[PDB]
């Protein structure tokens, strides 16, 4: 729709300069490919900044098959450099002048804070370097006029994410994966030794990545630089320990940022705390601090997808942007992109260390993000249990079940809404095998200790089957009253949804019904209306992802050929699409996208036109049912007949191999987080009794920028009970994005 | 239809049961003949004739197959027409035989045992190692010779089975044009 | 056919103490499952050593179901630890006791250089140490004649590999894997900020793991604690990274040993390195160590194999073992599994420590291993380019291709072929895109900074299709004077196999042909013949075996369920056996055994019987064509039918997504290994005219333990043209055990 709007004639020069992060190609790869879509010339500048000062043999067009066969490589391809050089104006000139040489009026910066603030200064500066070139006459006289304005663009870009102008800065994905893939490992050499282990991750200022990756691997303590330790931690922190080993939990799992401070700024090495813990417990410890492995490693599918979005949204913004307009810095907020003043994020950042360097923690944490305080606070009170006699008992049941297809970090989502219910002061209750153990009595009374150690599991513990109760409705409500059930929690996909939608039916047939229900997304499919997300669907969409690049390989090894790869979902296409945005693939076939044979055919063309440039490989991704007559066979069957002497084929359908793996960190936390507040919303309705309307039975989901509980009832619109799939789905949008990278 | 990669049966049987189109392997097509054939059985779907017929030879086509054609013609008529797909077993070649065969079977047979109580008779008052020792004896022009199975080595395709020159094909355009 | 005579009535115990490496767990499941086959009782010794001390918790039955879900993790689950209370006579007495009060006869340690030799005394001792249980009177009198023989048995479990009795310790292949994973990720944060990286593997005292890892990232520097540094290294090594600079290689990772020493034990920290080289070169450098990374994480495809085979290998010996035969040691040497004498082998372990100390490394290397000595010389004779006027050329023309399917690993093969070409005096020409470009003429010479980091890729570069070189024999011949090629090099599966011999007889006919020529199984399949493993069989078989556990993963969320798995691999069910041994499959069906709706039936039941039991997972793999009748979807059609009411079940083809990922640790060293001593038989063989016969033309594989060098033309013998696999394949003997241990 708005791709006609297009300023071309223009030049863009890209560079990096700053942590090298993850997912940092598959963005200079959207913003040469989107550069040229536009019709204008794309220029590289190798060493960052450094490149912009030497310049020459630093400087070279970019073509289409260039940035091509990178996106699935971390690092930058372009190289990242600290060029001291620059931050001076007795050498700012030397770049300036060097970028008149190439025609270059527009750039775009991807680094991190200091970075940024580099081109600030440099957009300001320009029309003052421009007047020494003209006066010295080093540039054409004429120049000094022709680009006379000069428009830049920043990119969070750094795993350290201690920026607030954005959520989540292109690399934390990734380096949280880096992370908990360290961890996942380590706790099996801990839990034969029966050891305890002190990890040092990233984050010299923001302690981001120390809490996240420590919510995603259910740790015992952390240190963080925002939230440091109330005095009187020592013996704190022993007393967990303490009870870890008299429960049995023969593993412990220290997280501690590599800034760590207590109340006073003094810093708290990971040393000071082993010698702690066996010069007080006498417990074996060994503390190793992760090394570079946290920038580098293959970015993860939410890193490059992320990349790709922004990398296009600055292009954009680029020569959308006026001679008086404030710079702008590209960022996810929410859900969709939005550009951001500069400045006015960099003070952000730049105020959270000054609250820590004044003991006014309280307020430096409300100033890294909104999220941010959310996620200490569930972390925390899911990590500690006070007292079993100190919890005010409510007596009340709160039962949990996983209805529909297992999804990876389903069982994350089962320890935090059991843990969150026992510190709120109900007693649990595990309905195993989905409904068909509801209604055969397969529900159990579950504790604390019980769900120890889930949030790192895949797969489903207390079963799960796609069996709708419809027909079983006596069984259930039967059993509910021979438990003292008085509340539900729903962890599954659209099965689920139906589950709600049918058991509200037998309320005026059965009283048993007629208690508070949640239901919380958890499918690999991402049907669930009411939702913009699922539990479980980034890592399939992980899986995926990566199992697209290592068949990228057999497809560049074998020059002249194509693959055509059916991933799984039911009728929703997202699966499908955001995989195939993350691994570029030619091609998406959706289901929500009708096409003819015709939108096949002039598919087939641009396939051909490709098989002639250096990229002589193929991938083009179907949705498991898209078309009832156009399948994985008939696609395969026209592109080999209709290649027959250009290109070769195959075609592969993904198994469910995608549902399965150890849940991605970004469901790690998703389960526990978003499942918490699941568990609140029902003491807070069932304290209102300390149920009949219909929205005591609803669906907890992401939607905006947070999520909210949408009853049920008013989902019955926007979602297509045909194709179990929702009416309106938000990531469409990136439907003409996604197809102009591919040519 | 059966019938190896020879198309004959295939073609033969569309001409007399008057199909709309009938795909052997001996005549190539890309998606755009199966395309522009899709409409002409859409604008018949507007005359009296509500019916459609298509064969297609065995394996005239490695990628194109009886369910991928079936696959086709369904998702490109969706709204104007149904359709549905048979694959003819043997009970082809199986009942008893035609008439024209069972005079051809012993019509061209004897004439094929003389050819040898007669090369029985030649060296006799007088050993075979010519190329004319062992022939095939089959109908070419108007009547049947005896042609040395050494010299049809050239027009024989050994990959598909099938013989490079096929008299019949002749017939192609003609067939077509009689099923508009 | 021997598991004719059996055992029973007696009881064993199995336990675990020593360095926790991955596929332990593989191990002790063999044990359980087989002891209880033979027909005997198998007890759960926790903690190691100290569980025999403690006793009671410490020591329980193990069911079928016990061992069941725990091949598929890292560490131990039974628990290790050190016990001191065990050195010592006065403690190890109460060890003894415990055991008599179970009925246990019989006993297998799975731990290091100092756990086996504690049951070697224990052995002896034990005549002793029932003596005086029946003085002090503690155990029934008579027991003392009942339990009066002790057998042990000892098992390689450490990935140290500080063990010579075997050539492979159930650790290796896992915790190197762990250690390529960090690198292969380190990489990628190195080749952007061009800088040099100092990784600290494990290994005390062995430096192993120190050496095959660098091999397999293609490292610039090793240090070893067999083979330290000639006096004069620290100027020798600035001399390569200053070439590196020179060679524009943004891009220095150096690999440290544990226990790194120089000529004389003075120890070489990591520090005294990255000291060295910034304060010499001036280069950013940044030295990690490597966590216990690397003894966690989830064990190998190689790891669980070798577990799975040790852990019944021990119990046969056990109950097939005299009172007066020495302690044995099951370990795999070559590729068949052997028993050795325990103390005999600790002896040689201790030798490599006492010519360290006393400066007689060179025999110290020929005492860890004969495969040692072979690696550290390709390493090094590979790592160093001695000046290009200082390597006397022979002027001859060598030409590497990749012909066949593209098989992970290959681009090492080439690195290396390459470089052990350049090294050795020839001249390097490069067919590109296997046959099909040979005749085309994309022939092209390359140098040594060419093939420089391949090691570490996947797929193909030099491209490769399975085009016969026959219908072009002629558009090869004339293009083969073009460029006057003497000697060619194979890098392929069957496909090339087929290559050679069509190339052989093909020689009076054109005599372009008549010249040496080595071709090296390069292919996923594993069915050339003359050689029991291939390039890029390992990697396959490592992502079979992932995505089996991941499918694993939904079959056990969904109670009762069955899987049914389609493996690829031409009729070579060689994938498909090694996979379901690996995934613990209930059962593989290969091509290679036969098998009627009887054993099909046979096998359905099992699996009912199966869904009654804790495990209520099905899993089954199908060798891509190992009947024309029974597919995929026969064998789904039956087991669905047939269990219509006890379980579900589904179908998987798993595509080409095996054959696709970089490469295993095991194929960058196998390629790169294996392919050296190919080009050596090159320039060995045509130095012989300082050429039409069957020994020019031969395919160099591995055959008993080591690789040798068969004639292609009597492999025409041993070898099914019909299914393209060798007739006579050693991985069938595993086929009785495969199927013991799932049952
Ligand atoms: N105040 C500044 N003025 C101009 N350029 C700057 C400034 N601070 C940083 N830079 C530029 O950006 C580069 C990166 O600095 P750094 O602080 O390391 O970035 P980042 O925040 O991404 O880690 C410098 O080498 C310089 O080229
Ligand atoms: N002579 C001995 N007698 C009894 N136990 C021993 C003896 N030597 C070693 N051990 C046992 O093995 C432990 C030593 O660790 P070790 O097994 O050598 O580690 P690793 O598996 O890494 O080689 C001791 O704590 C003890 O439990």
């Amino acid at each position: 729709f708005l791709e006609h709007l297009s300023g071309a004639g223009k030049a863009i020069g890209v560079l990096t300069s700053g942590g090298d992060a993850q997912g940092m190609n598959a963005a200079v790869r959207a913003v040469v490919r989107m550069g040229i879509y536009v019709g204008a010339k794309v220029y590289f500048i190798y060493e960052g900044y450094q490149g912009m000062v030497d310049g020459g043999s630093n400087i070279a067009e970019a073509d289409w098959e260039s940035v091509s066969s990178i996106l699935q490589v971390g690092g930058t391809i372009i190289g990242s450099a600290r060029c001291q050089a620059f931050r001076t104006r007795e050498g700012r000139l030397k770049a300036a002048c060097n970028l008149l040489q190439r025609g270059i009026t527009n750039l775009c910066v991807i680094g991190g804070d200091g970075s940024l603030t580099g081109a600030n200064l440099f957009r300001k500066e320009w029309s003052g370097l421009l007047e020494e070139l003209a006066r010295n006459g080093q540039i054409d006289k004429e120049a000094v006029q022709k680009y006379a304005y000069l428009n830049v663009v920043g990119m969070v870009g750094s795993i350290d994410n201690d920026f607030c102008g954005t959520d989540m800065t292109i690399g934390t994905d990734s380096a949280l994966h880096r992370i908990i893939e360290v961890v996942d490992a380590i706790m099996t050499t801990a839990q034969s030794h029966q050891r305890t282990f002190v990890l040092e991750v990233m984050g010299r200022h923001c302690g981001y990545l120390a809490l996240v990756s420590a919510l995603a691997c259910g740790a015992d303590w952390v240190f963080l630089p925002e939230s440091p330790p109330e005095e009187g931690w020592e013996e704190q922190m022993c007393v967990k320990l303490s009870e870890n080993r008299a429960r049995k939990k023969r593993l412990n799992i220290i997280i501690v940022a590599e800034g760590a401070i207590d109340t006073q700024n003094k810093p708290i090495t990971s040393e000071k705390i082993k010698e702690l813990v066996v010069t007080q417990l006498g417990y074996d410890t060994r503390v190793t601090i992760l090394g570079h492995v946290q920038r580098g490693g293959t970015p993860s599918a939410f890193d490059r997808i992320l990349a790709s979005r922004m990398g296009v949204e600055a292009v954009i913004a680029l020569l959308e942007a006026t001679p008086d307009t404030p710079a702008c810095v590209v960022s996810l907020n929410g859900n969709h992109a939005v550009r951001l003043p500069l400045m006015e994020c960099v003070q952000m950042t730049q105020d959270v260390q000054k609250a820590m360097d004044e003991r006014r923690f309280q307020d430096a944490v409300r100033l890294r993000g909104r999220s941010f305080a959310g996620n200490l606070n569930t972390y925390k009170r899911l990590a500690i249990k006070l007292p079993d006699d100190q919890i005010p008992k409510t007596n009340c049941n709160v039962a949990v079940i996983n209805v529909g297809a297992p999804a990876a970090g389903m069982n994350a989502a089962v320890r935090s809404a059991v843990r969150v219910g026992i510190a709120d002061g109900h007693r649990m209750l595990a309905i195993y095998d989905g409904f068909d153990g509801f209604a055969k009595g397969q529900i159990k009374e579950i504790g604390w200790t019980d769900v120890g150690g889930w949030t790192g599991q895949g797969g489903s513990i207390l079963g799960t089957k796609r069996v709708l109760p419809g027909k079983y409705l006596e069984e259930i409500a039967t059993q509910m009253r021979t438990h003292s059930i008085n509340a539900l929690l729903i962890i599954g996909g659209f099965e689920a949804y139906l589950g709600l939608l049918e058991l509200s039916a037998a309320r005026e047939k059965h009283e048993e019904f007629c208690v508070p229900m949640v239901m919380v997304p958890a499918t690999v499919s991402n049907n669930v209306p009411g939702s913009d997300f699922s539990i479980g669907a980034d890592t399939a969409l992980n899986t995926i992802t990566d199992t697209c690049d290592r068949i990228k390989q057999s497809a560049s090894g074998t020059k002249r050929r194509v693959f055509i790869i059916e991933t799984m979902g039911g009728y929703c296409g997202y699966l499908a699409n955001m995989g195939g945005l993350a691994a570029g693939a030619d091609a998406a076939y959706i289901f929500e996208e009708p096409f003819d044979i015709r939108d096949l055919q002039s598919n087939v063309e641009h396939l051909t036109e490709k098989m002639k440039t250096t990229i002589q490989r193929g991938l083009v991704l179907r949705n498991e049912s898209c078309s009832e007559n156009y399948t994985t066979d008939f696609i395969y069957q026209l592109y080999s007949e209709e290649g027959k002497g250009v290109f070769d084929c195959r075609k592969n359908v993904l198994g469910h191999m995608q549902q399965g793996g150890a849940p991605s960190p970004f469901d790690r936390n998703f389960g526990t987080k978003i499942s918490a507040r699941a568990m609140e919303w029902i003491t807070a309705k069932l304290k209102e009794a300390r149920f009949t309307t219909d929205d005591s039975i609803c669906v907890l989901g992401i939607s905006k920028r947070n999520v909210i509980f949408q009853p049920v009832a008013e989902l019955k619109k926007q979602t297509d009970f045909e194709h179990r799939i929702p009416k309106e789905q938000w990531w469409l949008k990136l439907r003409p994005l996604m197809k102009i990278l591919a040519k | 239809t059966m019938g190896g990669y020879c198309g004959y049966l295939a073609n033969m049987g569309g001409l007399a049961a008057g199909a709309d189109a009938a795909y052997i392997f001996e005549e190539p097509f890309d998606i755009r003949d199966l395309q522009s054939n899709v409409e002409h059985l859409t604008e018949k779907m507007k005359t009296t004739i509500q019916r459609g017929l298509v064969l297609r030879n065995e394996s005239c086509s490695e990628n194109y197959t009886t369910d991928f054609i079936y696959q086709l013609y369904s998702e490109e008529g969706k709204g104007v027409f149904d359709c549905r797909k048979n694959v003819l077993g043997h009970m082809q070649q199986g009942g008893a035989p035609s008439p024209f065969d069972r005079n051809f079977g012993t019509k061209i047979s004897a004439r094929a045992m003389e050819w040898i109580t007669a090369k029985l008779k030649e060296a006799r008052g007088r050993k075979f190692t010519t190329d004319d020792s062992i022939c095939v004896l089959g109908i070419s022009k108007r009547n049947v010779i005896f042609q040395p199975v050494a010299e049809l080595k050239k027009q024989t395709d050994f990959e598909h089975r099938i013989p490079k020159e096929q008299w019949w094909l002749k017939l192609r355009p003609l067939m077509k044009i009689l099923a508009k």
